[PDB]
RNA sequence: UUGCCGUUGCUAUGGC
RNA sequence: AUACAGUGAAACUGCGAACUCAUUAAAUCAGUUAUCGUUUAUUUGAUAGUCAUGGUAUAACUGUGGUAAUUCUAGAGCUAAUACAUGCAAAUCUCGACCCUUUGGAAGAGAUGUAUUUAUUAGAUGAUUCAUAAUAACUUUUCGAAUCGCAUGGCCUUGUGCUGGCGAUGGUUCAUUCAAAUUUCUGCCCUAUCAACUUUCGAUGGUAGGAUAGUGGCCUACCAUGGUUUCAACGGGUAACGGGGAAUAAGGGUUCGAUUCCGGAGAGGGAGCCUGAGAAACGGCUACCACAUCCAAGGAAGGGCAGGCUUACCCAAUCCUAAUUCAGGGAGGUAGUGACAAUAAAUAACGAUACAGGGCCCAUUCGGGUCUUGUAAUUGGAAUGAGUACAAUGUAAAUACCUUAACGAGGAACAAUUGGAGGGCAAGUCUGGUGCCAGCAGCCGCGGUAAUUCCAGCUCCAAUAGCGUAUAUU
């Protein structure tokens, strides 16, 4: 819920760990009509394939969930994702400081707490 | 923090898309971006620029007739946006007669008719 | 022209006495691989009979070239009869 | 928050906010089940023999070969009639089989197959290129670990699989592309699977016993010069001018990308805080120390030790082979005044380092060998903490361009005898850029090393 | 040990 | 199969069968208790000593008939039970004198189901009149296997004696589980243009009883009198299709989705009743009231939902219910008709030759600016999508999807639209005139419909699977 993608991108810079990119052509939704798969789509597809390979069953498309997915995710991918990169992240009104703020335990309210943090 | 993190994110993904250069990593350069910068990333334009086609219309015809394969898969949409990692791998499909495959139906009919004429 | 078969996640289930494995069937310049010929191939690989071998759930990748599915190999034909469902027995022709 | 941390730089603020973000997610955020599932169902370096080796007392035997420009050598060693073989491919379109079993004696030629101009196809239509022989130069060769087959590939855009006994082709496999020249071949260890790296930015995987192609992987901005693979189904490729090293998961068609990113200005600043720094132009050769570590040689002489967990190299040995000799002062200018000639030498700027043309790491071990046209192979030992390597020894027997280095073992577990075979040629296997190297003969260089 | 040549052994390595 | 023995219709037996219309703010709901205040079909764990085998009454089934007739009926004849009815002193212990002889054998003295109702008497828990054990009785009073299939058991006593193992279905009480009923405290709108409410179905308690599965004014006698509160008791409005972090979320919509509880009542309408572990039953029965159907006019039976201004396939998945693996499920899944809002393409791409000397831009005109352009001219091979169509995959089956051989273009007739601007023509027509003009216009001319190849199909512009008009409005 508090995961945000600009944060994830800066963490992916500051890690120094390689990030397991896929091959060049495997990312394309069918013949370029859907486009390049976004990172969230690839992660979800990996999770579904792991689930199917574990249970030895392939999920039939439920009517309501499939209709909701085709109405929402495909339209959002066409509107925001441009060549595998989504730009609706900047049009969104969510706030980074809500996640980046300490907001709870170890918020350093006490002056002696600040002194202990300095020490 | 909003400016720091989202400006860095926006600049990085614009670079990965390819409309923004590697040395042009500023928000004012993001502002100075224009429509033609995105239009040069179209697969029709990219095929023409790489020189697989003699024109943009020939490039569109090649793409819609499925000779062009970007990476592993054949792309048949001329409006496919091409990234920095993909622009080197744009090439003719293996199934295409232009790159490494059997000739098409026109050449096969012509060759069969010529063979029938030679037999006659 | 020969098809290639890669078996992954091979798990032995002694309660059913089955071998359960994900099958990656790699097929250049071929449409897809028939299940009967594939049962022959896995039967010869695992040294069990075709009647013991069972495959299902094949999904073909975009652009062809790879079909991923699930495969069960039994130890006995009669045990495959008594554990296998009637619809897959009809598909395989083993039972009416 | 901002008032407390107002003194921070922008990058410092980014770091502290990333730290607070990670702490918030760790605050906001079956194993036995996975274990008992896996019960119903990758190795480090195990052999440590760098310190035990004696190198100065090792013999050096350089055997001449009539072929021009021996591009590659591949050695077959049996795995427990016990014979050890080698196969050498040259630019003279010739594949030669040798027996290397007796370590004391020179390698003995058994037979040879020479392609010629008669193997040029008449159709040239990119799928009729199935001729039995090679019509263009052969760059690389590999020997299948079971021992029945040897695979040759080169600039003729085909892979020819030969039976070892008759040295005759049992299969020819076109790459089916106008642009793809097979630069490097690597067999998966104790497997029939072959990974070929082509110049059309591809890595093709074949199963040789079935003579089929499993899949092709598309990853590089430039040509894929070298590929190396250990026992598990994965490989490491290097491209030349993209300056990346790629670790490919073969079944998952995914890749880890490693980029050097060295800055000579930064190195000069580091030295000033504490010389010639040549920026890296291309990565040529790669080898796998184990399943977590691989080592790459570049054209600026850099030998880099890489781990899978770190994008940057762990270690870098710069100008490992040396700096090329200064150009002749009477040749460079052509004026009468020798002071003008010395000025036109322009000092240290025209100096260029040696390129690591070959590099082999003995698998699951700390010893690796680097070869260039300096006239000396170099043997290096990786430290036990695996962060760095040092130079154990220098083998000065071979003179010329070292195109390919292989090591074979024949001894007891207490006492192992290692034979190092390098295919020495007068020219680089890719091109004729390197000029007039002094005293270079085409041949096979063998060094036999015994541990203490 | 080399396509050829030369030297050294009768095996070592200089040239093309 | 010389009792039956395989598979089994019918029947008996057993188990299950627990959509519409109205709007309440301590009510509901949400949690939280309590049940030392209660009921149990099932599951699970315990639990019972106190005739080699009893008597019937019927169904299905035979037959004889009545009715216009119903799942309607009467008379006569049959036989079964895990149906119904009936029904059986020994053994184990304690105290064992004494004997030997220590473990031991024994003179003897004594004891001994369960349930129901009540009176009396003595191990748990913080706590009991609770558990349990007694004593005297009581009961339209029970329960303490007359059952079934797989094995043919081990003895010697070869008696055809003794008794031999795995399982079914029963049955008693207690516990458990599944529920449920009450109960506890904690929480939800506006308002005094709403200050008294309750005894106006008893209001607040006490005693006794009735009732219930059980506490209880739940009800009934008798007896006291109370209980709630301007801190808003109480009342009104609430659009209360409401609210509940109830609910998975919102994996970067500004607060949005999705799920769940709505609360109650009814199943032509009032009322009474019944079966079950669980219903005041979406079942049935009686009377009453209103509809309505068939009839031979004597009688007989019945209870709506979708549509306008409804189907097919299936238990394969998911899960549940039966004597049960198997059966069944309009739970549940799948498919079909259903442009609408809106999608990604295509309707051609490269050339070659010939011929011509003009093409375009600006400007009121006068004019000016510019330079490889024009052609309904010919011609060449290449490419492939729509389609046609083989298979496999896919699924209970099929469709669809994925993959996919074989065919698939010159008028590429494999025939794109929609709107706008401007001409020109006749032995033609109409109108106005100061000859020969001006205007309106012109599918209509003079012959001709196999008749004619004609401004060659008159030129130009724009959007393009879209594109106009009308009205309203910024």
């Amino acid at each position: 819920k508090s995961r945000m993608q600009a944060m994830e991108e800066y963490i992916r810079e500051s890690s120094d760990q390689p990030d397991w990119s896929a091959s060049i052509g495997a990312d394309i939704v069918n013949h370029g009509r859907g486009g390049i798969k976004s990172l969230r789509d690839t992660e979800k597809e990996r999770r579904v394939t792991s689930f199917e390979e574990d249970n030895f069953t392939r999920l039939n498309i439920t009517n309501k969930a499939e209709k909701r997915k085709q109405k929402q995710r495909e339209r959002n991918a066409r509107m925001n994702v441009i060549g595998g990169e989504d730009f609706g992240i900047f049009s969104s009104k969510r706030k980074l400081e809500d996640s980046t703020s300490r907001r709870g335990a170890k918020k350093t309210r006490s002056a002696w707490d600040r002194a202990q943090r300095r020490l | 923090p909003k400016r720091l993190f989202e400006g860095n994110a926006l600049i990085r993904r614009l670079v990965r898309v390819g409309v923004l250069s590697e040395d042009k990593k500023k928000l004012d350069y993001v502002l100075a971006l224009k429509v033609e910068d995105f239009l040069e990333r179209r697969l029709q334009t990219q095929v023409y620029k790489l020189g697989l086609a003699k024109s943009v219309h020939h490039a569109r015809v090649l793409i819609t007739q499925r000779h062009i394969a970007v990476g592993k898969q054949i792309v048949n949409i001329p409006s496919f946006m091409v990234r920095l990692d993909s622009e080197k791998h744009i090439d003719f499909a293996p199934t295409s007669p232009f790159g490494g495959a059997r000739p098409g139906r026109v050449a096969r009919r012509n060759a069969a008719r010529k063979a029938e004429a030679s037999g006659e | 022209d020969a098809v290639t078969i890669r078996t992954r996640k091979v798990i032995s289930n002694p309660l059913l006495a089955r071998k359960q494995f994900v099958v990656d069937v790699l097929h250049p310049n071929r449409a897809n691989v028939s299940k009967d010929e594939l049962r022959e191939k896995l039967a010869e690989v695992y040294k069990a009979e075709k009647d013991a071998v069972s495959v299902f759930g094949f999904r073909t990748q975009f652009g062809g070239g790879k079909s991923v599915g699930f495969g069960l190999v039994y130890n006995s034909v009669a045990e495959a009869k008594k554990f296998e469902p009637t619809y897959r027995l009809v598909r395989y022709g083993l039972a009416e | 928050s901002e008032e407390e941390f107002e003194g921070e730089n922008p990058a410092d603020k980014r770091r502290r906010l990333a730290k607070q973000y990670l702490e918030n997610l760790k605050s906001e955020a079956g194993d036995l089940d996975k274990d008992i599932i896996a019960s119903r169902l990758q190795g480090r370096v195990f052999r440590y023999f760098g310190d035990k080796l004696l190198i100065s007392e090792a013999k050096q035997s350089f055997t001449r070969v009539g072929e021009n420009n021996l591009t590659c050598i591949s050695c077959f060693q049996p795995v427990l009639k016990g014979r050890l073989f080698a196969y050498t491919v040259s630019k003279d379109l010739q594949l030669t089989k040798y027996d290397i079993t007796d370590f004391s004696k020179r390698p003995k030629k058994l037979k040879y197959a020479k392609g010629g101009a008669k193997y040029i196809p008449t159709s040239k239509h990119e799928y009729e290129n199935t001729t039995e022989g090679h019509y263009d130069e052969i760059l690389t060769v590999a020997a299948s670990p079971d021992g029945k087959y040897v695979v040759t590939g080169g600039r003729d855009r085909k892979l020819i699989v030969w039976s070892t006994e008759s040295l005759s082709p049992v299969k020819v496999i076109p790459t089916k592309d106008r642009r793809g020249e097979v630069l490097s071949l690597a067999f998966r260890k104790n497997s029939d699977q072959l990974y070929a790296s082509c110049a059309d930015f591809k890595i093709r995987t074949y199963s040789i016993n079935q003579f089929s192609q499993l899949e092709i992987l598309y990853g590089h901005h430039d040509i894929v010069e070298d590929i190396s693979a250990l026992a598990m189904e994965r490989c490491v490729t290097v491209g030349a001018r993209d300056r990346t090293a790629m670790l490919w998961k073969i079944p998952d068609e995914t890749r880890l990308t490693f980029r050097g990113g060295d800055e000579p200005q930064k190195l000069l600043r580091r030295w000033m805080k504490e010389p010639l720094f040549f920026c890296e132009g291309s990565i040529d050769v790669v080898s796998m120390v184990d399943d977590f570590h691989f080592i790459t040689g570049s054209d600026n002489g850099n030998i880099c030790l890489w781990s899978l967990a770190k994008k940057k190299p762990i270690f870098t040995e710069r100008i490992a082979h040396g700096i090329l000799p200064e150009p002749s002062f009477n040749d460079i200018s052509g004026e009468t005044d020798e002071e003008l000639r010395k000025r036109q030498l322009q000092g240290k700027k025209l100096l260029q380092p040696f390129w690591i043309t070959s590099l082999y790491a003995i698998p699951y071990s700390n010893v690796f060998i680097s070869g260039s046209w300096s006239g000396s192979l170099k043997v290096w030992k990786i430290s036990d903490n695996l962060r760095s390597f040092e130079l154990l020894g220098e083998l000065s027997g071979a003179k010329g361009v070292v195109t390919k280095i292989q090591v074979v073992e024949s001894g007891k577990h207490g006492k192992e005898k290692f034979r190092i075979l390098a295919s020495i040629a007068k020219e680089h296997r890719l091109g004729r850029w390197i000029a007039n190297v002094s005293g270079a003969r085409n041949g096979i260089y063998s060094a036999v090393i015994d541990q203490t």
